[PDB]
Parts: C-alpha cells; structure tokens; sequence
C-alpha cells in the first residue's frame, strides 16, 4: 500500500 | 471463535450468479481464509490465537538498524520507517534503547530541512508524510532532546508555504493536494503548538467537502469514499474541533459497513478486499465517531465497545494477518513489511480498548499477553505520548509574527 | 541515452562524460537508523544524483541522470521536483515528456508522483486531448485504480469534457455493476451536469438502480447509490419507495433491503406518521433481525439504531  | 463458528459460515459471498471481476476476487480472498479458519479442525489440535510478540520483536528490532535493498523503493520514506517500526515496539511494549533513540533524533534532525518541515532521508526535500512520520517518532520518543530536534519556528513557514486558498495544502512544494495533507498539517501543527488563528482558514470546509454521496471521505472533493481518506479527513477534524462539518450519521453507516461479515477485517473502499493495515484506518474511526457522538450528547452510545465488532477484527489479525518469521501483513499470501507491522498492531489495539469517560472495557482474544499498549485514535501513538508532548510545546508560544 | 537493463551498462562512476564532478554520497550520520543496503547501481546513480543536484547543475547530462534516479525509486519526489525544473529550464519538448510519463505511470500506476507529474504538463501545456484515452487504458488494467479516477475527475471538471462521461461509466457498469468507482463517477458526473432534482432524471437513476439491485441483490454500491440519491430529500416523500422495495423481501432480499427499511422507517418518523407506534415496531424488530441473526458483523452498530430509534 503506497501512502505518499 | 465468533470466526471458527459453523453459522458464521453464512456469512460468505452472495454471487447472485452474476459473477463479476468483483465477485471472483472476493469469492478467492473468502477460501483462502477459510482455509485458515479451518486450519484447526483438519490439525486436531485446540485454536490458541497468540501474538508473536518475539518474533514479531526481533523483526521490527532489526529494521530500525538496516534494511535490505529490497527496501530501496522506500528510500524516500525514512522517516515512516522509523515511526512504523518506533510505534510498532511502542504497542509491544518493547524497550527504545536511550542510545538508538538518540540516533533516530540525530538521523530525524537530518532528514529536515532549512525551510522547516522533514524529507523522507538526508538531503531531500520536506513533504508533509515524512514530516507527520518524523513528528510521530520523536514524540514517541518523547525526550527534550527528540522534541528539540523539530524546528517550530520554521514548520509554521513550512505549512504556511504549503497552503492553499481555498484551504487545502500541498503534501510538498510543487507536489499534489489531497486530505493526507489537511491531517498531515493538523496532526504536526497542533502537537508542537504553532496553530495560528489563520493557519487552517477554511481547511474544516475543504475536508468537508471531500465527503461525498457514500457517507464516506474521499482523497479530494467528488472522489470515491476511502478509508484513509477518511481517517485523515474526520481525525483532522477531530484535531481542528469541527467534526460536525460532516453528517456524522452516514459516516457512520458508511465505516461499520466497511467490516468483513465473512472475514472480520475492513475493507478500504466498498467493494474492494479486506486488507490489514485498514484494520486501523476505517476501524479507528469509531473512537473518533464516539466522542464525536457523544460531544453532541449521545444517549443510544455504548459504555463498553465501539461501533465495530472488536471480536471479528482480533481474530482476523491473529490468525490471518501474522508472520511466522514476524511482522504482519495485508492478507495471506501477502508478504510483510513495516507498514502493515504497524498498522495491524494498531487496530489489534484499538480492537482491544474501549473507553468513554471513565468506562474502560478492554477485550483481548487469545492469550492475555495479546493485548497491546494503547494508541491514541487520531495521532496513532500511545495516549501519554500525545499527552506529553502537546503540554512540553504548550510552554512555547505559537510562533507569532 | 544508456538504459539501466542494458546488458552494457555502466556505472556513472565508470563513465567518461562524469569524471569532472565527484559524487556526493548520502549522509546518514555516524551512527545509522533504517539504513537500507543499496545496490552498487542504485547508490552509483543518487551518489551522481546527490551531487548535480548539489551543484544545481541545471543540465543535459543531469536531465538524462533522473530519468535513471527515477528509475531507480519513482517514489523520489525530490528528483522528480529537480525534473520539472530541468524541464523548463533546458526548456525540453514537453509533448516528449508526455510520453515518458505515459511509459512509467502504466508501470507504476499507483505512485503518487508519476500522476502529479502528469497533470503539471498537462497544465503547462493546456491541453487535455490525451487524457481521457490514456486513463481508459489505465482503467482498463485496473478498472478502480483511485489516482486514475481522480485524475481522470479533474480533466473533465477543469476542462469540462462532460459530454460522454456518462455512457463512460455505463460502459464499465456494464463490466462490472459492482465497481464502485464507477457508481462514484456517475454520481460525480450527473451531479454535475443535471443534478438529481430534475424528475424525469431522477426517475431514470432510480428505476435503473432499482433494476441493478433486482439483478444482483447482494450488490451493496447499487443500494448505496439508490439511497444516496433520495437519502437528500427524503426517502419517505417517496410513498412507493416502501412498496417496491417490500415487494422484494423475498425475491431479491439481502441484509440492505432490511436496511434499507430501517432508513426509511427513520425517515417517516422523522417526518411524523399514522401507524408510528407500530413503524418503530417493525423497524426495531428489523434493527433486531439485523443486530442478531441478518448482519451481525455490526451488531453494536444495530443495536445502536436500535436504541436511538428510543429517544428520536
Ligand atoms: C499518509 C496518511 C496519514 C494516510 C494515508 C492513508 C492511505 C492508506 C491512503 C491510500 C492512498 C490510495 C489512494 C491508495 C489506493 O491506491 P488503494 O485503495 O488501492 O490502496
Ligand atoms: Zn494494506
């Protein structure tokens, strides 16, 4: 899960 | 287990016999975990759900001291390392050596810049995930050295630089905008005590406007509602004290439809899979809706759990979202990182706490020594630690100018 | 110019077009944290990268280098920053760049920067023509990719190319009626073209949705869209609603038909109606069924219907  | 029970097999997929994209990748999520569901009763041995705390310790102890290049696409996340694998010991109850912490506070003090804020390794620019990461860790920390590696003085610049008129930011100089930003900037800003009366003008709007025909929030106004997103925009509220900016009914609908029948975990978006790390960001909004909810008075509200099955979620945790070797993950067959360490750590947590004034219902699946530390549901970082630090910058004065 | 899978790389350091400049390493500081163990090739580039950057040496050869640093980790927003720069600076064809980017978002479809990237030229060069048929395309590999949809959301409003958005979304409705994503959209989109006020509109979006749900019952976005769109104006100034939907409590019933009722019960009482006492019966016996044997995942949920059904 890419979160930035 | 509410999960190993023969009714709670009613709960799988109904195709319809329309069988879409969808349905078929539901429908294989539902197997594989019923597979670990039934893993006892092909086994012959009685169901004891235990966190792996050692294991799971000596996985996160590593980390904080070196990665492999496998890591390499992260080389601009640092900073979130540290506070992921940082919180993740914070929840274990594990020690932070006075001598490693002060290295992450002199690793942190390089990752920021001149111009305020933290980049995401030495020498990059600052961006608002690295700076919420950066902020998180020397809190947790917590030490008059960690806090006085952030300069308070120029993250007001910063977030000022940052903002938008009509009240969103930019997650980085000439970088995009969406609400990681509103909760990023809120989260920071209040913590360190540098809110201005003007600093997030219009910001309880903009986040308001980004919740849409589902009851959710999404990343900017018209956009599908989404778990983080949501937790970013409602926390961001909570910090900024307008919750109400939002219909806190439908949100509610929309979070507690979020959860699992089948398989106990939140999903991110209605429709998608479940995945472990939404266990804290769509399951943390209900302590948040909670004192939302009953600021505005609420008689109808529990004094013992939230708005969530807090059974379902432990035991999707413990038994589907655990690494053997450590860490945890998003989904079986998924493969482990920091990231989902820290987040299924986090919802295990709040899964397990309730309070409401002075009602203090906790409810550990499993082996009692499953139950984790605290974490404050709109930070993520133990309740003292909040506590703490906002008190040690409240006697500093907002950099006024 | 040399790719970074060329079986004939070289390192920068190796290389005699870099010999003037000395590459400046990272400084992690004399006692490291998350310290990842790059490759020789991934801390060749950024030891390169740390240095042009360093000297803000605004070049070909530097443009060149990010292509690789981007390579390398395309989550580098920092390098992706000195990039655009480069690209007004060197003043370099954008429409090329166009391309690049194309390549590299249908490789990584859920970076962060590859998107933000994408709408700054779009915005520099005003011109939306590519758009929507290259977010098709990425739709088409992921048909819920979220950065596709928002991007896709702001072309359209920006540039207001409204016109066949709609039969867009009935397309992928077609492909899969449960992609929420798509029932966003069509919401995204008839609210801002008509609105929902417009009868003959409403009407329409109703009996269509009414129809999805008599297809797949079970199909929660269809029941979340019919009562996003009456939910604002009330589900009980729709005396047939009731009907319709009781008709199929046993044909096409679901834990969301029963839900769905103890909305529209919420409403009529609202609203105040004959037969009230008996309303809130059958609602709370709906809130019971539910909370104890229809949909007990969220039985703290409602039973707390149930209890706020009490006071108000
Ligand atoms: C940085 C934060 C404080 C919070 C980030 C919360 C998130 C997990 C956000 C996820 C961003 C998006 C749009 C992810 C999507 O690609 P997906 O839903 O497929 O994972
Ligand atoms: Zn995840």
């Amino acid at each position: 899960c890419v979160i930035m | 287990l509410y999960s190993l029970r023969p009714e709670h097999a009613r709960e799988r997929l109904q195709d319809d016999s329309v069988e879409t994209v969808t349905s078929i990748e539901q429908a294989k999520v539902e197997e594989k975990i019923q597979e670990v569901f039934s893993s006892y009763k092909f086994n012959h041995l009685v169901p004891r759900l235990v966190l792996q705390r050692e294991k799971h310790f000596h996985y996160l102890k590593r980390g904080l001291r070196q990665l492999t290049d496998a890591y390499e696409c992260l080389d601009a996340s640092r900073p979130w390392l540290c506070y992921w694998i940082l919180h993740s010991l914070e929840l274990l109850d594990e020690p932070i050596p006075q001598i490693v912490a002060t290295d992450v506070c002199q690793f942190l003090e390089l990752c920021q810049s001149p111009d305020g804020g933290f980049g995401g390794g030495p020498g990059q620019y600052p961006h608002l995930a690295p700076t919420y990461a950066a902020v998180n860790a020397l809190c947790i920390i917590g030490t008059e050295e960690a806090y006085n590696v952030i300069n308070r003085e120029k993250l007001l610049q910063y977030l000022y630089s940052l903002k938008q008129p009509d009240g969103s930011f930019l997650m980085h100089v000439g970088g995009e905008v969406d609400v990681r930003s509103a909760y990023c900037a809120a989260s920071v800003a209040s913590l360190t005590n540098i809110i201005t009366p003007d600093l997030f003008e219009g910001t309880a709007e903009w986040i308001a406007r980004c919740q849409n025909w589902e009851g959710g929030i999404g990343g900017v106004p018209g956009m599908e509602a989404h778990g983080g997103y949501t937790f970013c925009g409602l926390a961001a509220l909570v910090i900024l004290k307008k919750e109400r900016s939002l219909n806190l009914k439908s949100l509610l609908q929309w979070v507690t439809s979020r959860q699992m029948r089948f398989e106990g975990g939140f999903q991110g978006r209605c429709n998608k899979l479940v995945d472990g790390c939404y266990s804290f960001w769509q399951a943390g909004l209900l302590p948040l809706l909670h004192r939302a909810l009953h600021a505005q008075g609420d008689p109808a509200l529990s004094m013992s759990h939230w708005m969530f099955h807090q059974q379902a979620l432990q035991e999707y945790i413990l038994m589907c979202c655990q690494c053997p070797a450590g860490g945890l993950l998003d989904k079986p067959g998924k493969s482990r990182d920091f990231y989902h360490t820290c987040y299924c750590l986090s919802g295990l947590s709040i899964a397990q706490h309730f309070g409401s004034g002075a009602m203090l219902h906790d409810v550990v699946m499993g082996v009692p020594e499953n139950v984790l530390q605290p974490t404050h549901p709109v930070y993520n970082i133990g309740p003292d630690k909040v506590i703490q630090a906002t008190t040690h910058f409240l006697q500093k004065p907002v950099p006024g100018f | 110019f040399l790719s970074l899978d060329s079986p004939t790389y070289v390192l920068y350091r190796d290389r005699a077009e870099w010999a003037d400049i000395d590459p400046v390493p990272q400084n992690d500081g004399p006692s490291p944290v998350v310290q990842i163990i790059y490759s020789e090739k991934f801390r060749d580039v950024y030891d390169y990268f740390r240095a042009v950057l360093q000297r803000d040496e605004r070049s070909e050869r530097a443009f060149k280098l990010t292509r690789d640093a981007i390579e390398l980790n395309a989550a580098n927003y920092t390098v992706w920053h000195f990039r655009r720069v480069l690209l007004r600076s060197l003043q370099k064809d954008l429409q090329e760049e166009m391309n690049y980017i194309t390549a590299i978002i249908e490789e990584q479809p859920k970076n962060y920067q590859v998107w933000h990237h994408r709408r700054v030229l779009v915005e520099w060069l005003k011109d939306p023509s590519q758009e929507l048929e290259f977010i098709a395309d990425i739709l088409n590999q992921d048909a819920k990719n979220y950065h596709a949809w928002q991007h896709r959301q702001w072309v359209i409003q920006e540039f207001r190319l409204w016109d066949n958005e709609l039969q867009y979304v009935d397309q992928l409705l077609k492909e899969d009626v449960r992609n929420n994503s798509v029932w966003n959209q069509r919401h995204f989109v008839i609210s801002n073209t008509t609105g929902y006020s417009d009868r003959a509109v409403l009407e329409r979006e109703v009996q269509y949705t009414l129809e999805m749900i008599k297809l797949v019952p079970h199909n929660e976005s269809a029941w979340n869209y019919l009562k996003g769109i009456l939910q604002d104006r009330g589900l009980s100034r729709y005396p047939n609603l009731l009907n319709q939907l009781l008709d199929l409590q046993p044909s096409h019933s679901s834990p969301y038909l029963i839900a769905f009722l103890v909305d529209i019960y919420e409403d009529m009482l609202e609203n105040q109606c004959d037969n009230k006492e008996d309303i809130l019966n059958k609602a709370l016996e709906l809130c019971e069924i539910l909370a104890k044997e229809k949909d007990t995942i969220r039985k703290e949920y409602w039973r707390y219907i149930g209890r706020s059904l009490q006071s108000k």
